[PDB]
């Protein structure tokens, strides 16, 4: 029909900002035919959008200012849309404004009595797509607008956490100061330490502990300093240190955790810091000749050349010099301390692969990859 | 004609819209012009480009009505 | 190239979402 195509001129003057070709296309229509054009939903590059959504989401306020004022076009009609390469579906013209940083359109929205917090299919309040961009001002507008922070997501992930793992500090202090439960943890037990932990953002690891949070572990069997050793975050794992009081056991684990993925990260690869967490731990481990704490090394691997963990301080020392082998022995110490839990611990051991690859040593590579490939089975 | 009639008026429309935007005030609002004049009633119209424009362009606008 | 629905590195998430 003749109408379908006018509403696609409809669409089109939406989403591009003309506000008077929108205006003389929608004048002197009925209300049956203002509801079907501005309810039409269309389908312009894989995003189905309903001309005030995709206004919204374009950042022409003025065209949402025609429709909100002059019209009164439904505030909660729902489209799919694209951020990138993600694509969400269920989401509100006010939900695209805040993840595309309008906060002109946000207000626009919200003061004409738009629902704050409507979720998405993924359960993704606009406060968590204001958290996830770091626009503050959206966040702090919509949460003096009554939007509540503690509405979690389809995986349990709060805007605390978003905001902790995206590195955006500030909006995680305001988030803190209003209450925001520091302690929530996800689906599998991860809170927002453990986030700003592997990202290594310090500041918000000194926010949080500042707000009392707590070392929980996780489904996957990790403490934030495991995850910050993990991740060869040194800064994070000094001070998570520092003001837990952790027994000697997790203290060793994370100096060991954080030495062994010094040898084969490639962001961070340093055999120097490597064989100096290894060795400090080791040490400690015989601080005292009555109480020693003994290591419950793994059997033998054959694709590490079967070489079993240094387990006292000479065995560590004889292979301080050998390269290679303190590779083998940083693979050997996340194997050991990661392998048992639901980890993929098999990037790193792809990794020394593809070096000794590169430098034509294809039997260890080759070893390496069968080991990786044996492990995700 | 109808047709004719109302592709003018989007046409007229459009160009406004473009020239405005470019800079070109007065050609924009000679356009603007031609559009309201065979607009069946441009009473919300007006009220919409009473908001939607700057003072000035309006002033123009309303001194080329007749 | 994980997934934006949930910000853990250990878990295992098909990607997308
Ligand atoms: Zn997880
Ligand atoms: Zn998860």
């Amino acid at each position: 029909s003749s109408m379908e195509g006018l509403a696609g001129y409809v669409y089109k003057a939406a989403s591009e900002g003309k506000v008077l070709t929108l205006a003389a296309l929608l004048l002197n229509r009925s209300e049956s035919d203002i509801r079907y054009l501005l309810g039409y939903v269309s389908q312009q590059g894989g995003q189905r959008s309903t001309p005030l959504i995709i206004a919204a989401r374009n950042g022409h306020a003025k065209v949402v200012r025609l429709l909100l004022e002059h019209y009164r076009v439904q505030t909660q009609q729902t489209g799919t849309v694209r951020f990138d390469g993600y694509v969400i579906d269920g989401a509100t013209a006010l939900w695209c404004a805040a993840g595309a940083g309008h906060f002109e359109v946000v207000k626009l929205l919200v003061s004409h009595g738009a629902n704050v917090n409507h979720t998405t299919v993924t359960n993704s309040t606009p406060l968590r797509a204001a958290c996830f961009d770091g626009r503050l001002d959206i966040v702090k507008y919509l949460v003096e607008n009554n939007a509540n922070i503690s509405i979690a997501n389809k995986y349990d992930n709060t805007c605390l956490m978003i905001a902790a793992y995206k590195g955006h500090t500030d909006v995680v202090r305001y988030l803190l100061e209003q209450r925001a439960d520091p302690n929530a943890k996800a689906h599998c037990g991860a809170t927002a330490l453990h986030f700003a932990a592997e990202a290594g953002h310090i500041d918000i690891v000194k926010e949080l502990i500042k707000w009392r949070a707590a070392i929980v572990v996780n489904g996957h069997g990790m403490t934030p300093l495991k995850v910050a050793a993990e991740s060869c975050k040194a800064d994070v794992v000094e001070l998570l240190l520092s003001h837990a009081d952790c027994d000697r056991r997790s203290r060793i684990e994370a100096l060991e955790l954080l030495g062994a993925s010094f040898a084969n990260d490639r962001e961070n690869y340093d055999i120097m810091k490597t064989y100096h967490y290894l060795y400090l731990a080791m040490l400690e481990r015989f601080q005292d000749g009555d109480n020693i704490l003994e290591k419950e090394v793994l059997p033998p691997i054959h694709a590490y050349g079967n070489r079993t963990e240094c387990r006292n301080p000479q065995e560590l020392e004889a292979i301080r010099q050998d390269r290679d082998a303190l590779h083998m022995e940083g693979l050997i110490v996340r194997e050991r301390i990661l392998g048992a839990d639901n980890i993929d611990v098999s990037h790193p051991i792809i990794y020394r692969g593809a070096v000794y690859a590169d430098n034509m040593e294809f039997e260890q590579c080759i070893k390496l990859w069968l080991h990786a490939l044996h492990l995700r089975q | 004609d109808a047709e004719a009639v109302q592709k003018f008026f989007l046409e007229e429309i459009q160009l406004g819209e473009e020239l405005l935007a470019q800079g070109e005030y007065e050609k924009g609002v000679d356009h603007l012009t031609n559009a309201i004049a065979v607009c069946g009633q441009p009473q919300q119209l007006l009220q919409v480009l009473q908001q939607t424009l700057p003072p000035p362009v309006f002033q123009m606008l309303l001194t080329k009505l007749p | 190239t994980r997934t934006p629905n949930c910000n853990c590195k250990y878990c295992s998430h098909p990607v997308l979402g």
